[PDB]
């Protein structure tokens, strides 16, 4: 759920209620999506703003915390799983590779320092809050006394936590954590999780999905060097392409210079944007599928050209100056 | 035509008459090496090492116009593509096959960084360039007009592979090797590998000429121009004997040069490209611009590109 902070009383937005035991949200504005993960069905999930376009981009048998790096286009979450691991991936989750998994029982308030491309995260039976590179081969213990640690988040030169313990908000020095304070006093319950508000520009990095869905005819999800199609979890589904278009995933797709459409039938990429529908689909000549002019050196834009036939390019077309 | 270090000339095909037809090319002091012709234009083309520069003339002598002066070193040999009116050279010291669009002398540089080229062939009609590396491990190459798409068509069993000859009757390149002394012919793709019978004295074959049903070379060593039938050889009849240092045996007929391309279309010429219009297979084109152009935006224009290409010095 959510609430707008200038609606006076705001009742919680109910969505994705379906949901059972459940402890991560993250939503990644460069492509305005949530990352709400299920941990009861033990996938991490992709939403909509507004949660319509429902996609699992992993599934992983504990998930809780969830840190996105949209820049980077990498997702990173833990598992609370034996041997918890500390399991990164893209926004398409293509390279699930577990970043930390050794001295590590409980992961908790992943966060991200992103002005030096570094993880943090707290264990609460560890009791500890430790450092690593993003790729994980450093690995450095910030604080080694706390009651209970549980939340996390980074700004600044600070690093604040949550302790379950003493109920209060902390502060240290993300470098080394020197200044270890109380930023709050002993509130009556126990703060689950802190967050940062950016009001300031936050992670700004420019969506390649906003250019036609990212050659995507289904959810896009800007993950590194690109964008990274994605399709939804109900139903079976292929990328075609080069990895861009849900289909039925039935199989038997046809290759080389013949790609198929996104009804599964295949027609000759020749024959792909010749201003018809080859396909019972329109992803043959599809405006994603026809989004720019590269014609090839071999044809204009010269076998039917100016010679009296509308098969060749529209400037040629019947143009023939010949005649 | 054959080409010798004393001059160039063109003997008639029949045995009986042995009259040049053509104004034989001659100075002093001359190495002749290197030939084309032009049916349409009537006229030849041709390399003079000793000169270190490229000419063209027509058979009868009346014009001789310098083709190419600078960049030019040592060419072995000429292709004229006569649809697009481009003609292609192979200079060994630079290592390099060029391209010159003779309506404007416009240069261009297309397969490049080789070993030792020595001939060259275009086939305009298939879109296709032969030529031939000596260089151990010698190899006959293949690619588009435009240099596109080298592939190594024959790279196998070959010693010194010296000329080239295309039979546009049959498709088939006929090459010849001086290292194993061999008169070979494959498919433009290199399948067909047909080897003919043994040459009774062929020792440094370097020239090759297909007319008819003979099969026409030149010999180093025995300093003639021998005949043998192009089915598997036999028939071995000396045209000429006694030429020093006799090298390639370009042919000419006006039937060569004939037909349509993806060039001449009435208005497209060269394809409506700017400069080149390099027909490449299944009778399609590929624009092609100067050293100092490079293609727009529509491949169909040429523009300049001083920032990746500026322009050639002359000294
Ligand atoms: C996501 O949901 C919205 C609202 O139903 C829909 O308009 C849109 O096409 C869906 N898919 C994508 C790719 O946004
Ligand atoms: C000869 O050329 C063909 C085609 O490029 C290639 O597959 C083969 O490996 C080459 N062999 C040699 C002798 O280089």
């Amino acid at each position: 759920s959510y609430a707008t902070l200038s609606s006076g009383i705001h009742t919680p937005t109910v969505i994705a209620s379906g949901i059972g035991t459940a402890d991560g949200i993250a939503f990644d504005w460069i492509t305005r999506r949530i990352y709400y993960s299920d941990y009861l069905n033990q996938m991490i999930n992709s939403m909509a703003e507004d949660g319509s376009n429902r996609t699992v981009i992993a599934r992983v048998p504990k998930p809780r915390a969830i840190v996105l790096d949209p820049c980077q286009g990498y997702l990173y979450w833990a598992d609370w799983d034996t041997h918890a691991k500390i399991e990164r991936a893209t926004l398409g989750g293509n390279f699930r590779v577990p970043i930390v998994n050794s001295s590590l029982v409980m992961p908790s308030g992943l966060t991200l320092d992103y002005e030096e491309d570094l993880l943090y995260w707290v264990d609460a039976s560890l009791q500890r809050i430790e450092r690593s590179t993003l790729t994980g081969v450093d690995r450095e213990v910030i604080v080694n006394a706390a009651v209970h640690a549980f939340g996390l988040t980074l700004y600044g030169q600070y690093i604040y936590w949550t302790d379950l313990y003493t109920q209060r908000i902390y502060r240290a020095n993300k470098y080394d954590g020197s200044g270890q304070i109380a930023m709050t006093t002993n509130l009556l319950s126990q703060p689950r999780g802190i967050n940062t508000v950016v009001k300031n520009q936050k992670q700004q990095c420019n969506n390649p999905c906003e250019q036609f869905n990212g050659g995507c005819s289904h959810i896009c999800a800007p993950g590194p060097n690109g964008a990274e199609c994605q399709c939804p979890h109900e139903g079976n589904w292929y990328l075609a392409n080069n990895r861009k278009h849900c289909i039925v995933d039935n199989g038997e797709r046809c290759g080389a210079s013949s790609f198929t459409c996104s009804n599964g039938r295949c027609i000759s990429e020749e024959w792909k944007c010749d201003n018809d529908n080859d396909c019972g689909d329109g992803s043959d000549e599809m405006e994603s599928v026809c989004a720019l002019h590269t014609c090839s050196p071999t044809a204009f834009t010269y076998s039917y050209r100016c010679d009296y036939y509308n098969d060749c390019g529209d400037g040629s077309d019947e143009a023939g100056c010949l005649f | 035509i054959f080409s010798s270090q004393v001059a160039i000339r063109g003997i008639p095909f029949t045995l009986s008459t042995q009259e040049d037809v053509m104004v034989p090319v001659s100075g002093n002091p001359s190495f002749f090496v290197g030939i084309d012709f032009d049916a349409q234009d009537s006229t030849i083309f041709f390399s003079d090492m000793s000169k270190h520069m490229i000419f063209k003339q027509k058979i009868d002598g009346t014009g001789r116009e310098i083709l190419a002066a600078n960049r030019v070193e040592n060419v072995e040999s000429l292709a004229f593509d006569w649809i697009s009116k481009n003609l292609y050279w192979t200079d060994s010291h630079y290592k390099s096959i060029s391209v010159m669009r003779l309506a404007d002398k416009t240069r261009r540089t297309v397969v490049q960084y080789l070993n030792n080229p020595r001939s060259v062939v275009v086939h305009p009609f298939a879109g296709y360039l032969f030529f031939t590396d000596w260089f151990r491990p010698a190899k006959i190459m293949r690619a588009w007009s435009d240099g596109s798409h080298l592939l190594p068509v024959i790279n196998t069993t070959l010693g010194w592979p010296n000329g080239l000859a295309i039979d546009w009757a049959a498709s088939r390149l006929y090459w010849v090797d001086a290292y194993f002394d061999k008169i070979e012919h494959s498919t433009f793709d290199g399948l067909d590998r047909r080897r003919l019978g043994h040459i009774e004295q062929m020792t440094h074959p370097f020239g090759l000429a297909i007319f008819g049903e003979h099969l026409f070379f030149t010999d180093w060593r025995l300093g003639a121009i021998i005949r043998v039938r192009k089915a598997d050889g036999g028939e071995m009849t000396v045209i000429r004997s006694g030429i020093a240092y006799i090298l390639h045996l370009k042919s000419y007929d006006v039937n060569i040069q004939t037909g349509s391309n993806a060039c001449n279309q009435p208005t497209h010429p060269n394809g409506d490209c700017s400069h080149f219009c390099f027909p490449v297979p299944n009778f399609q084109r590929v624009c092609g611009c100067p050293y100092g152009m490079r293609l727009a935006s529509n491949h169909l224009t040429c523009e300049g590109d001083p920032t990746n290409e500026p322009p050639t010095e002359q000294c």
